[PDB]
């Protein structure tokens, strides 16, 4: 077993999130967001039509040149 | 992509 992995921290609020369900930016390993911070990003970005990386840096989908966006099902899980 | 939710 394991008591805990090495510490990993929310990019925006600095809270520990290793070994939890959190949002991992596909193309930037250090971009990690807890669900509370992600909820804020979804609400603030939602009016544009798409929700991109909560860092605001429009990080790409891996292998592509366009920013990755949340899926509807992920928004549902995060807002639950 | 896989889900962004870990
Ligand atoms: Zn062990
Ligand atoms: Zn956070
Ligand atoms: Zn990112």
């Amino acid at each position: 077993s394991l008591a805990t992995s090495a510490p990993l921290c929310c990019t925006l609020c600095h809270e520990r999130l290793e070994d939890t369900h959190f949002v991992q930016c596909p193309s930037v390993p250090s971009h990690k967001f807890c669900f509370p911070c992600s909820r804020q990003s979804i609400k603030q970005q939602g009016a544009s039509g798409e929700v991109y990386c909560p860092s605001g840096e429009k990080c790409p989908l891996v292998g592509s040149n366009v920013p990755w966006a949340f899926m509807q099902g992920e928004i549902a899980t995060i807002l639950a | 992509r896989p889900s962004v939710i870990t």
